[PDB]
RNA sequence: AGGUUUUACAGCGCCCUCCCGCCCCGACGCCGCUUGCUCUCCGGGGCCGCGG
RNA sequence: AGCAGAACUGGUGCUGCGGGAUGAACCGAACGCCGGGUUAAGGCGCCCGAUGCCGACGCUCAUCAGACCCCAUAAAAGGUGUUGGUUGAUAUAGACAGCCCGAAUCAACUAGCCCUGAAAAUGGAUGGCGCUGGAGCGUCGGGCCCAUACCCGGCCGUCGACGGCA
RNA sequence: UGAUCCUUCGAUGUCGGCUCUUCCUAUCAUUGUGAAGCAGAAUUCACCAAGCGUUGGAUUGUUCACCCACUAACAGGGAA
RNA sequence: GGGAUUAUGACUGAACGCCUCUAAGUCAGAAUCCCGCCUAAAAGCAACGAUAGCGCCGUCGGAUCUCCGAUAGGCCCCGGGUAACCGGGACCCCGGCGCGGAGAGCCAUUCGUGACAGGAGCGGCUAGAACGAGCGCCGCCCCCUCUUCCAGUGACGCACCGCAUGUUUGUGGGGAACCCGGUGCUUAAAUGACUCGUAGACGACCUGA
């Protein structure tokens, strides 16, 4: 990308939660909208009981008087991951407001962007920004075992929608090997055409 | 279209004090301090829409409005550049788009 | 696993800093971080880079470490480091895209022509053996 | 001292100030590694007073100049003889280094006695810096680079110009 | 300090094959299948030679925690190697003072009911994991052998039948009751 | 420790000379400090020329 | 003792401003109204201006990690966690370890980070988010960010003029 | 408990009990454990741990004591 | 009623030829913790019913007045791995790998109107439900394509006299009003009072006419 699109649709997997929040949140004040899929698919860097007991420190944040005012816990990944980026933006004002508009956070990947191109924040991810001797926790199994009570559907509906995807991409490749078959096939008939290309780096 | 994408990231300032006679523009694919070199100096235009019609040069009134400026300097080592425009940018502007035209042309 | 690995006369690419797209030989490896790069033949005189910035490629020169460049350079005549570099896809590859690179508003003209009639030929047979295989 | 950058070499030589109870008093030459020719000099001022009965004053600098490197471009083993002051005493040390320039083995102390024992650049004394062969290499980390034929690649190549793309549809590839 | 080569081979017997898919360790041998995946030690593992071809694991700038794993792996290979060429025969004997440990194997081995420990009315219901097949065996009292491929799963099925007989509440020292891991065997000698 | 024992089927030092053997590059994308007034219609950007 | 009483000097009271999240007193710097430039102290993952450097080397995993003047607590004593260092002793007349085997091993001490030592009451605080090839620690490089400070200019007033005109 | 006198003297209602809620753990009991100068029973030491429980009375205005019984135990505290 | 685990007891197994619950990797594990059960139901939402002259496709409705945003080609799709990976072919082989079967790219895209030479709208079918298609695959009509590129010949479309808000999505999204030819349905509901008393301070709530 870094084209200033008009929806930047990144993919959650593999990224690091502050490491993609604080990249995601400097987009949305921009003006940028921005869509992080498979926000279960983050992971976080700490052995996974460390990152556990952070979120089970923040579940005692309650209030005392009335805990319906306090501090509303939310345990999707995908809301978890949006107070992350609320975190880093002033949302309570005009402009930090309209900057959490302008993101939208899902678990897994719906239909509205499963046909749709993820993109991927190499200086947000953990085979990039980890060592790989180094414990990591995911996002999905932190947020099941501190109450998401979806994961189970979100896992049926993944592989339900990867084996719909490998059907095209099996689809795509057969148009592809067509196509690279045409390019030979009329070799002779686009020379004078490559030769345009050729001349100015466009072809190898 | 003859101007490239910016965005009025905010407006000149430290933590806690803005100086909004200076803008700072964040440049499409500009992302370093030796790249804004072209930009310096070009003409920026914070095109918006009002309520009422305006006297439009060279075409029939509409509701299009337009504060220009300028390219002043850059900012930082990230391809921010820093503007100036006829009349302080609106805060409702940041994080809108903003013209950088390709004159006054220097290639 | 591993096919490319740092030892001595194993020609490395810059991949950036002073001497940035030009081969060096590795002479002697100082740390596990720098090397005594010399490219004698590509005009990069004798010094320590980092590993960062050399990208390994598939060509090992016979020299022993630490060889003056007088010897270097013979190792680097007789592989004809040079001439296999620019036979290699990636030294094509930096070559196209220095052409695309300096391709002026009629060049991007003419390569708009041509890529516009390129593929529709391309296309229009694509959909004929598409066809044909139903 | 403050050890900004590279270290150089300065071969500051100084003497007594010359008397008529005293002509011509012996001279000291020093073997000073600093970041330029002011920090050298008061470097000096420092080493000297504390060997001989001579300050800043009492006596004089004859002559501080650069100590290039003779062979920059030859990997050489370095032995440093060191003294630093922790937090709790004063040590004496011996560490090797490899580097190409003995004021690059140098400052490489510097950078590794503040890493490994939180060592300042004020409380580091370099006693001593000798071009040591590789038969007379005590440290193993120094040893392991003294094999001919040495062969090793480069693993999980970290991806850097993370920002170059900071949005992309690829992965990085870190095996090459 | 960084060490830069740290190897160690692992010879394979001839009746035994070794395939490799990254760093997923495939042993096949006349006994079964076993397939152990390695994906987080993060280390090169080549198949060097021909004719029945040796395992060797390489790693390259290693601190001393990384070097550790080194021959871990190559043991965990070597284990993959024994048993399915000779097997695990954990047996375990079964030690009381007053009331006999009646054992009783269900499931064609996959089950074990221990029953009349220390006099105890509860039946510990012990299921061994995939792979593992428990005994009577004969010739000995109150002997129980565990056979299978693995050996973290003949091993740890032995450690669920010892955790099981365990006395609370009382002298351990003096109520010695329980099935304890006698030997650690295989099952074809060699 | 290349070739089979110290140059041999690679190379790496250190001395004695040979006009410093002699030529060639002078801090040069291998490493410093500066004019002994550095030279440029020598370029580019921003700011404003108020008075009288 | 954020106690009481002195000495030098500064500050403050009487004083705003940049920074230390917050703040009387710390750090920088003191103030007419402005534009441009550049800094100080302090910073440059995001909040939040600025490192979106292909920054250098190393150290460090914490099931209470750590995160910088004042400053918002932690010790004695310990660790076969890990990395340096110091000083000895056995070793191809075969050591150490395991029950012959065949090459380094053993011991004391010390120093970094981490760990134990480490218990309070509403739910909570490196400022927050979060950060573990780091956004941590130590040693540093380049670039960059802005104070009512500095530099250039415009204007206002005050002061001075060894000032100008009847 | 003092020491201090920083806040409050154009007032912050002053001991205890009753009542009621929540919190701390430096754990009496209960859950899962380790240790013993643990045979059993009982008890002691220690660990994870505040989920749950921690009483009815005589005397005294009493907090604090003391005693009567009961009980798995009748643990100690905070919240002006 | 479950789950991940604490303390703890262990497995395999190095570091350190042995040993070792730990280093990598595993097991069991609780009045704890989280969840379930249970209670509440959001400036959260779904399905479905019924909709009083009021509303639809008209086909691209034509021509008019009002507000409110932006924007200024793209709605480019395997799963993923990283001490590896991708493509092709009957586990193996071949090919590519600083990754051109490349989101640093790719696909678009470079003034018109009329006379000339080269260059390669209806019916079927199957499928899409996580917040459903701006769908696809076939065979028939509609005209003859500036389809696209390279070359031409002789003409005109203000050439508005150096100058900004141009250009896209856009036939945008909201209102209320105004003219032409075909279709939907107009025995719609809520509420007051009364009533009920499974309810209740009053509203509300359960009812019935
Ligand atoms: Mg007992
Ligand atoms: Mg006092
Ligand atoms: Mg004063
Ligand atoms: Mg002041
Ligand atoms: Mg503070
Ligand atoms: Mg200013
Ligand atoms: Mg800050
Ligand atoms: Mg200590
Ligand atoms: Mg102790
Ligand atoms: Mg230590
Ligand atoms: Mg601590
Ligand atoms: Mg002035
Ligand atoms: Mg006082
Ligand atoms: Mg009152
Ligand atoms: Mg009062
Ligand atoms: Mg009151
Ligand atoms: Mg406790
Ligand atoms: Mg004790
Ligand atoms: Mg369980
Ligand atoms: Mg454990
Ligand atoms: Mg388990
Ligand atoms: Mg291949
Ligand atoms: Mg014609």
């Amino acid at each position: 990308a870094d084209r200033f699109n008009k929806v930047l649709i990144i993919d959650g997997r593999g990224h690091l939660l502050g490491r993609l929040s604080a990249i995601v949140a400097k987009q949305v004040l921009l003006g940028h909208k921005i869509v992080v899929v498979r926000c279960e698919g983050i992971n976080i860097s700490g052995n996974f009981y460390r990152n556990k007991l952070k979120y089970l420190a923040f579940l005692r944040k309650r209030m005392n008087t009335n805990p319906s005012r306090g501090p509303y816990h939310f345990r999707a990944p995908s809301r978890i991951f949006w107070r992350t980026v609320r975190g880093m933006l002033p949302h309570k004002t005009k402009r930090g407001q309209a900057a959490l508009d302008r993101l939208k956070v899902f678990d897994g990947i719906p239909p509205p962007y499963d046909k749709r191109k993820r993109m991927v924040v190499p200086a947000a991810l953990k085979i990039v920004r980890l060592k790989p001797t180094r414990k990591f926790a995911l996002l999905g199994r932190l947020a099941h075992e501190v109450g998401w009570k979806y994961q189970a559907i979100t896992a049926t509906l993944e592989e339900k929608r990867k084996e719909k995807a490998k059907l095209r991409y099996s689809k795509k490749k057969v148009e592809m090997k067509l196509t690279k078959q045409a390019e030979k096939n009329v070799e002779s008939k686009i020379a004078v055409y490559t030769d345009v290309l050729k001349k100015y780096g466009v072809l190898v | 279209r003859l101007w490239s994408k910016a965005i009025f990231a905010g407006y000149k300032r430290g933590l806690r004090n803005q100086r909004e006679h200076t803008a700072l523009l964040k440049l499409e694919g500009v992302y370093n301090r030796g790249e804004v070199d072209f930009y310096l100096g070009k003409r920026c235009a914070y095109v918006y829409k009002a309520k009422k019609k305006t006297a439009t040069p060279g075409g029939k009134p509409n509701k299009t409005r337009v504060i220009w400026g300028k390219v002043t300097r850059a900012h930082g080592n990230s391809g921010m550049v820093r503007a100036k425009f006829k009349s302080n940018l609106p805060a409702k502007a940041i994080g809108h788009r903003i013209r950088v035209m390709l004159y006054p042309s220097r290639v | 696993v591993f096919k490319r690995f740092v030892e001595i006369g194993r020609v490395a690419f810059i991949a950036f800093g002073p001497h940035e797209g030009k081969l060096v030989a590795i002479v002697d490896v100082i740390d596990q971080n720098r090397a005594l790069v010399d490219g004698p033949c590509t005009g990069v005189k004798r010094q320590a880079l980092p590993f960062k910035c050399l990208q390994l490629t598939d060509y090992v020169i016979k020299v022993p470490h630490s060889a003056r460049q007088k010897y270097v350079r013979r190792a680097w005549e007789k592989a004809e480091i040079s001439k296999k570099w620019e036979e290699s896809s990636w030294a094509k590859k930096i070559e196209a895209r220095k052409k695309r690179a300096a391709m002026s508003d009629f060049d991007r003209y003419k390569v708009s022509k041509a890529k516009k009639m390129r593929n529709k030929i391309i296309r229009h047979e694509m959909k004929k053996l598409q066809k044909a295989a139903a | 001292m403050k050890a900004s950058g590279t270290l150089r070499e300065y071969k500051v030589v100084g003497r007594l100030l010359p008397s008529v109870k005293n002509p011509a008093p012996p001279l000291y030459r020093m073997r000073i590694f600093a970041p330029n020719h002011v920090v050298a000099k008061s470097r000096f001022w420092y080493f000297v007073s504390q060997l001989r009965k001579m300050k800043k004053a009492s006596g004089e600098i004859v002559y501080c100049g650069l100590v290039f490197e003779k062979s920059p471009l030859k990997v050489k083993n370095f032995g440093i003889w060191l003294r630093y002051d922790s937090r709790s005493g004063t040590h004496n040390m011996y560490r090797e280094y490899r580097d190409l320039t003995t004021s690059g083995a140098v400052t490489q102390c510097y950078r590794d006695m503040g890493a490994r024992h939180r060592a300042r650049a004020h409380a580091i004394q370099i006693m001593k810096v000798q071009v040591i062969a590789a038969n007379k290499c005590r440290r193993p980390a120094i040893k392991q680079f003294h094999d001919s034929k040495i062969k090793f690649p480069l693993p999980h190549r970290v991806l850097r110009r993370q920002h170059k793309p900071r949005f992309t549809t690829k992965r990085p590839n870190t095996f090459f | 300090m960084k060490t830069i080569l740290s190897n160690q081979t692992v010879d394979i017997p001839d009746n035994v094959t070794v395939s490799l898919k990254g760093r997923t360790v495939t042993v096949k041998g006349p006994r079964g299948v076993l397939r152990r995946e390695f994906n987080h030690i993060n280390l090169e593992l080549s198949l060097l030679g021909k004719k029945q071809k040796k395992l060797r694991v390489d790693k390259w700038w290693g601190n001393r925690k990384e070097l550790a794993t080194v021959r871990t792996i190559c043991s965990h290979v070597q284990n993959m190697i024994k048993g399915v060429t000779l097997g695990f025969r954990y047996k375990m004997r079964s030690v009381y003072a007053h009331f006999p440990i009646n054992v009783v194997i269900q499931e064609s081995g996959s089950l074990v009911e221990i029953r009349n420990f220390l006099g105890e009315k509860y039946i510990r219901r012990v299921r061994m994991r995939q792979g593992v097949a428990c005994a009577v065996s004969a010739a000995q009292k109150d002997e129980l052998v565990l056979e299978g491929n693995d050996i973290e799963l003949v091993s740890n099925s032995a450690a669920l039948i010892q955790q099981a007989t365990t006395v609370k509440n009382k002298d351990i020292r003096k109520f010695l009751d329980g099935i304890y891991v006698s030997e650690k065997g295989t099952v074809v000698e060699a």
